[PDB]
DNA sequence: GTGCCGAGGCCGCTCAATTGGTCGTAGACAGCTCTAGCACCGCTTAAACGCACGTACGCGCTGTCCCCCGCGTTTTAACCGCCAAGGGGATTACTCCCTAGTCTCCAGGCACGTGTCAGATATATACATCCGA
DNA sequence: TCGGATGTATATATCTGACACGTGCCTGGAGACTAGGGAGTAATCCCCTTGGCGGTTAAAACGCGGGGGACAGCGCGTACGTGCGTTTAAGCGGTGCTAGAGCTGTCTACGACCAATTGAGCGGCCTCGGCAC
């Protein structure tokens, strides 16, 4: 199960240039991919922690929005 | 209106006609205390784009002191191309606005498709209709009312008259901090109070009460302004 | 053989997406990560699509941003080139590895 | 099936007061109803913990301009507490 | 009894004043709750919400647009120095980021 | 004529207000400074001792940990010496600017 | 009236020591005095608005704590 | 009745349960609150307080004095990763900071 | 004067099973104190937050056991959480 | 220019908001009181301030070459349109056990009083460390 | 690479004030009940989640060429650390005044609570034009 290199270099690349990177070095891409599977593991843990609570199966966008509110990111779109 | 904001008889409504350059109304007929008190409670004339100006200033302005009666409007656009002022959408463009072009744009920038067509047959193109019929015509903005050119034109200049000027009362140096706080519990209504014999008037917002008694208070109830902070010593 | 200078087309691509409001990342692959992830808290989980959107707009949004204040010490280290040891500082900055 | 309620009536209401001619999308009206609730929950917990310090029972228009003035940053802050003003004067006088 | 009217016809609102004070009443954030609370809230709420969907519908026309997307709302919040303030911590879906390009990286 | 290279007392320094507690900043300017900016909001406040001794104690830590940081933006930039671009710098990244 | 002077570069030398740097510019003074009247400008002016709230003529170490753990810097061992 | 006996005596607890108890209940925090929640509180805080206690008495130790000032309480926060995670944005009072200096400032 | 409530006693419990020997200061036991209320007002808040959003009106041990996983991190959760339990257990079993 | 799918408009209906009275307690107000914050005043004196020097460091210029960008080609799997099963979210009814509420009372916790022992403050000494020679 | 010389840790006296213990008191936590409704537990419905398949093609991977920028020297001025002499309010300690924070007693009016009524808004269903293609 390696689904951290679907990540791709283009993707990686392509979320520089939004921020407005002009130059990449070679080594930016493992250190991106480490970085969001930090971020992604808190937000996950958190919502299934919330998911457990409520007794259910399945994880909810309510769940990620309120892990996502606990760690001061709230998000707009999805209730 | 009198003491409790009744018709005030005789003459309790006079054509704006039979006002103009009268004097002898403030001075003969009872001061300027019933003047104040239709001031405060009178409800004013809303502007819509089918009823704009009335015809006693359209009509039969400044009648008696003259030989014959002035257009208001048609002096305030003649006014404009006497000053040589670029036309509507030469400042629209100036405010940042855009700009129509044709009678469908025209129609939807004012929200009134008829107007649009009465202007666009009065002057034949948008860059034409002059700065006060377009900014008079356009739709007013919420809690406004002035449209979006006018409140532009407007709030630009009077922000440069508040940062443009050195004796700004919140400027540091022009009054002191206990001064500023006593001028801030300063009102239009406790100044009517002091200055006049009326002892009922409008509440918060003098420009805004306009019917009686549901937002006129005592006269006494107005905080007043404390002096005691200009005492030189 | 018309070729581009090494800093037109990117210019071009930061002018680009910076227009637009779609996904960089591809969804498949990143609903793939979530899930083996997830696997990791609690096994035989179900994700409502809803989430996994939320989920990718989210770290889209964080990696954006973080991108940004790399691009910010990168510049001012007088570079124009991205390096890891800006993303470490912007992220003991930030607060998230002090 | 349940009645799931949401500010999206009033919201749109409001839109058509400033634009009567431009509508609104779903993810819009989706992030104006978040926002709306953000913002409700945030003052409404601001004078909780006002009305807490000062050890009262009773959530009133102080506090609640309190909040406001506390939260909401620069001219936004002035704006609302006039707004609010305006509007708890119009109540208690009707 | 006399006829109904609701307290935001009263108040001149047109957010729910009813609503706003069962949601204060039920939301675990006081013992009581005074009957102007309510309307304070609902007349802040409702001024935010012209504020940020006037700013919005200004993006949307600048873009000769006739709807009100998520991108136009990202738009007002990020334009304004004061929403932005307020909406910090906050991330739209959908909304994009502000087109900025660093001065240093132009050729 | 002994003398100190540069450098070696500004280490002892440093080692000297690490081991410390004691706060950096003298408290009868610090208490003439927060009534000063505190007069822009209200006439004839009254401030008791342990208000302004938490000012005190908030602003000093604060200006430690941006100074931290400011030290670490300035050694980012191969630089020993603190700049006011690393502060500005350090107040954008944490969200201050 | 002029009391930002009165955190003088001693002083401010000395908070860069205890911060660890080794080696202070000459225009860094006048940055720390402006982040400093900024952020007592913010805490300050919550604490007054506490105070106005409670009907006092008083800062009390307490409305201090409660702005600036509003500002999230909660603040332990003053007060409560 | 009986001989009156503390909720924190049954479950073992030095810290208070009844005073837990009537500060949830006056806390605004829920309608009701349940019989095991006090308890669970009460032992969760006298865990989290023994355990910065028995930190902060290590480090006073190491110090050579019986005392605990709050210089130990900040050696004791800072020198744990999940304490000072936990309690990241606090400054605590006449706490100081951990000695440190970067390798490069080092006279070499 | 009036009783002013705080806890210091308990925590001087606490430390004098811990450590047997040494002592405390007033200003280090206001440090204690104030951590104290602040986990037990971020405890408190969460536990009311999970109920609130479950539509349940009562705080029980569970919503508790959760705020605290939420909160604590790490090896401290996990330490909290079998210390909560057991304390539960203890009580219910009297 | 196309058209189609999502925004806009219309109709049941039902539950939530409105209206009309009571109760009791939370909050407003007047009064006393006695902390505690504020305002002089003198003396050290420790720290701030001013200044000269020189040396280490910030900053600019130059050359390497290697690492990253741009483009063509091939491969890969993302993406999209249906199809099916079914686990589980969501709603409903019964009831029972858990928690709010109340009178009694008594003991744990808080305010006050005090003394002595850890701790703050000189002092001479022994090193710890740094800088030419 | 060693002597002086500057700074700092250390063991030893020496006051000292605050931390820990003891005591009186009071008020809130516990004991023993009653009442009611929140939710725990089954049961049922359907929906949206997962797994599967195949066809298009958009995109990712790989390789090659080249240029420009990251990095290492090298020099040069300059400005900041270090030390010394002069100055200045910081701090300490006492003294006096009174402002206001806090507690106590009365009282009233305002929000919680309850019952009856009805219409506002939510879900379902068309319908057409704003926008993706
Ligand atoms: C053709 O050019 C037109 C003029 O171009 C000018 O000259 C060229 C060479 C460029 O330098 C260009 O930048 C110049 O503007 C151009 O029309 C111009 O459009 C701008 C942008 O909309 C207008 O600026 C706006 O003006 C008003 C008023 O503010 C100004 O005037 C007052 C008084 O003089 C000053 O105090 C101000 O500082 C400004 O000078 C405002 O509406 C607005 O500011 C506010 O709004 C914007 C967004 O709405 C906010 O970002 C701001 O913070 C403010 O809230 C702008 O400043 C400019 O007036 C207008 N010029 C003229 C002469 O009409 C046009 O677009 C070009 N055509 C095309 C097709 O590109």
């Amino acid at each position: 199960r390696d689904n951290i290199q679907g990540i791709t270099k283009p993707a990686i690349r392509r979320l520089a240039r939004r921020g407005g990177v002009k130059r990449i070095s070679g080594l930016i891409y493992e250190e991106t991919r480490g970085v969001l599977k930090v971020f992604l593991e808190n937000v996950i843990r958190d919502a299934v922690t919330y998911t457990e609570h409520a007794k259910r199966k399945t994880v909810t966008a309510m769940d990620v929005v309120y892990a996502l509110k606990r760690q001061g990111r709230t998000l707009y779109g999805f209730g | 209106l009198d003491n409790r904001y009744q018709p005030m008889e005789p003459n309790p409504r006079v054509p704006l006609s039979r006002v103009f350059f009268a004097s002898w109304r403030v001075v003969l007929e009872g001061g300027i205390d019933p003047i104040l008190r239709g001031l405060m409670a009178t409800p004013a004339k809303l502007n819509r784009q089918n009823q704009i100006a009335v015809d006693e200033i359209r009509e039969r302005l400044f009648e008696q002191v003259m030989r014959i009666g002035l257009d208001l409007p048609a002096l305030n656009m003649q006014r404009s191309r006497d000053h040589g002022l670029p036309g509507y959408n030469a400042w629209r463009r100036f405010c940042g606005l855009p700009q129509p072009e044709t009678v469908g744009q025209l129609g939807t920038v004012l929200r009134n498709l008829k107007l649009a067509r009465k202007l666009m047959e009065q002057y034949g193109t948008p860059n034409n209709i002059d700065i006060w019929m377009g900014g008079v015509s356009e739709p007013l903005k919420r809690k406004g009312r002035v449209g979006p050119l006018l409140a532009c034109i407007i709030g630009t200049q009077f922000r440069k008259l508040r940062d443009g000027d050195r004796f700004w009362w919140e400027n540091e140096g022009v009054f002191s901090m206990q001064q500023r706080q006593a001028l801030a519990q300063i009102s239009l209504p406790r100044i009517i109070c002091d200055n006049t014999g009326i002892t009922t008037v409008s509440k918060n917002n003098i420009f805004m009460s306009n019917s009686y008694p549901r937002d006129f208070v005592n006269c006494s109830t107005l905080p007043a302004l404390n002096l005691a902070s200009w005492r030189e010593a | 053989p018309h070729r581009y200078r090494p800093g037109t087309v990117a210019l071009r691509e930061i002018r680009r997406y910076q227009k637009s409001t779609e996904l960089l990342i591809r969804k498949l692959p990143f609903q793939r990560l979530v899930r083996e992830i997830a696997q990791d808290f609690k096994t035989d989980l179900r994700f409502q699509s809803s989430a996994v959107m939320a989920l990718q707009e989210a770290s889209e949004a964080y990696l954006v941003a973080l991108f940004e204040d790399t691009n910010l010490c990168a510049i001012h280290a007088k570079r124009v080139t991205i390096m890891p040891k800006d993303i470490q500082l912007a992220r003991r900055i930030r607060g998230e590895r002090a | 099936k349940t009645r799931k309620e949401s500010y999206a009536i009033y919201v749109y209401k409001v839109l058509k007061q400033v634009h009567p001619d431009t509508g609104i999308s779903s993810k819009a009206m989706s992030i104006m109803n978040s926002f709306v609730n953000d913002v409700f929950e945030r003052i409404a917990g601001e004078a909780s913990r006002l009305a807490h310090y000062n050890k009262r029972s009773t959530i009133t228009s102080r506090e609640i301009q309190t909040a406001v003035r506390l939260l909401l940053p620069g001219e936004l802050a002035k704006h609302a507490v006039s707004e609010g003003t305006k509007a708890v004067t119009k109540y208690t006088s009707a | 009894r006399a006829k109904a009217k609701t307290r935001s016809s009263r108040a001149g609102l047109q957010f729910p004043v009813g609503r706003v004070h069962r949601l204060l009443r039920k939301g675990n954030y006081a013992e009581r709750v005074g009957a102007g609370a309510p309307v304070y809230l609902a007349a802040v709420l409702e001024y935010l919400t012209a504020e940020i969907l006037e700013l919005a519908g200004n993006a949307a026309r600048d873009n000769k647009k006739t709807r009100i997307i998520p991108r136009h709302l990202q738009l007002a919040v990020r334009n304004d120095e004061e929403l932005n303030k307020l909406l910090g911590r906050v991330t739209i879906a959908q909304g994009g980021v502000l087109p900025n390009i660093q001065s240093v990286l132009l050729p």
